[PDB]
């Protein structure tokens, strides 16, 4: 897998997840990227007094 | 001025045994699995040689 790599190997840059059976919510996986910011939009919707 | 002689041558053986053983390893029968690649995409196959 180096041999087809050629002068780049071994240099994972980002892994993209998905289902393997369909069902319910369609789950393309890379969402990850905001659960480091666990709660950026979600936490504030819509509060005003 | 052609010069092989025969007798042418041768033868041886033886045985041883012790035991030791050783342890590795075996060798006395590896397969090699050559790549060719000329554009992006690559196409491998396996093979033999005693």
């Amino acid at each position: 897998w180096l041999v087809m790599a050629a002068t780049c190997g071994g240099g994972s840059f980002g892994i993209g997840k998905l289902k393997s059976l369909c069902k319910e919510f369609s789950v393309p996986k890379e969402l990850r990227d905001a659960l480091r910011v666990k709660y950026g939009l979600f936490g504030g919707k819509d509060s005003l007094e | 001025k052609l010069l092989s002689a025969d007798r042418a041558g041768y033868d041886v053986l033886v045985e041883e045994l012790t035991l030791a053983n050783i342890r590795i390893e075996h060798h006395k029968m590896p397969t090699g699995a050559f790549t060719t690649r000329w554009v992006a995409a690559k196409r491998d196959s396996a093979l033999r040689l005693t």
